[PDB]
């Protein structure tokens, strides 16, 4: 199974600090963490997600906020994982056709 | 027979308001144990010698033993982001979250 | 009726046991009998999967059965047995007596 | 001692050690005896410390006493006995119950 390099942030926490990056255990996805707050977008936590429990939010390959968020402070915070190197440096939350 | 096995349990934090202090996941695949241990506890149920003795009693006498229960024998964690006296805090593995593996005790 | 320890003796020739077991004539086995309710108390040792499986229960008792009150610590006996004409004893014989009942 | 639940015990089976013929049973373990008797014949077959835990009923005797009714097995030779007080277990007596009445005798 392939081993994702990661975004990664945690200031209360192999690891490159220079490059702000996770290499992930096989099987583990990317995530990130938001804070959408008084109109400021504020990145919180980046790393390594597990695969275990069935976890259908990691499947995407790009990080893409699906569920509407959690009701914790107000529904502010933003969390996405996904699948492919890198993915979770940045986030994405009438049809395109009218 | 229903015999004891691990059957499916969805876990949304919504459902039960942990959604107040679960950040993610929504939820989860928990899964849960169900159905009867019969003696003989058959060996997949990894009896303990304990509850081999005690299915035999409640055979012999339903009201001196309870039957053996069919519970979670192993436990897999799940990756977490939750609030910790306000404090948003990750665990790669918090553990004691997903049934693997049901037996009889 | 919450989840606790009760008693029972084992009777080895009761159970047809004494064919094998020469020792002791029995012991007290203890047994875990009661309800494991949300909340499950902290002395009850719960598994996280237990409190969320005893929480989705009290919200909708079609969705999850109640977590049960099993043993969770068991201690030896010690015995007497024989295998094929073999006297064996064991100071320590594994999982034969509850110390402690918890929610699982 | 009886504070120290330490008791010194008969030893035949060949941390404590058990030179000289005894053992030292700790932790509140009483001491046993296993023979094997067919009317004249007596034969020690074991001998050394009985766990506390399970609470065997006749291991509250201060004195070796055999007062359930043999295994059926090795025709009804064994005789297993466990005590409470020092070098109890040396010797063994017998005070097991005549089988029950019925209807036909």
């Amino acid at each position: 199974n392939q081993e994702r390099l990661c975004a990664f942030k945690d200031p209360y926490q192999r690891i490159s600090h220079e490059n702000g990056t996770i290499l992930c255990s096989k099987g583990s996805t990317c995530y990130g963490l938001w804070e959408k707050s008084k109109g400021d977008i504020n990145l919180v936590k980046q790393g390594c997600w597990s695969h275990i429990g069935d976890p259908q939010e990691c499947h995407y390959e790009e990080c893409v906020v699906t569920t509407t968020p959690p009701s914790i402070q107000n529904g502010t915070y933003r969390f996405c994982c996904c699948s492919t190197d890198l993915c979770n440096v940045n986030f994405t939350e009438t049809t395109p056709l009218s | 027979g229903n015999y004891c096995k691990r059957t499916p349990l969805y876990i949304d934090f919504k459902e039960i308001g942990w959604d107040s202090w679960i950040i993610a996941p929504p939820g989860y695949e928990a899964y849960e144990c169900r159905g009867v241990c019969n003696y003989p506890l058959a060996e997949h149920l990894t009896p303990t010698k304990h509850a081999i003795i005690q299915a035999l009693v409640h055979l012999k006498n339903s009201q001196k033993a309870s039957k053996a229960c069919c519970v979670p024998t192993k436990l897999e964690p799940i990756s977490i982001l939750y609030l910790d006296k306000g404090v948003v805090t990750y665990k790669f593995k918090y553990e004691g979250m997903a049934v693997s593996e049901c037996g009889c005790r």
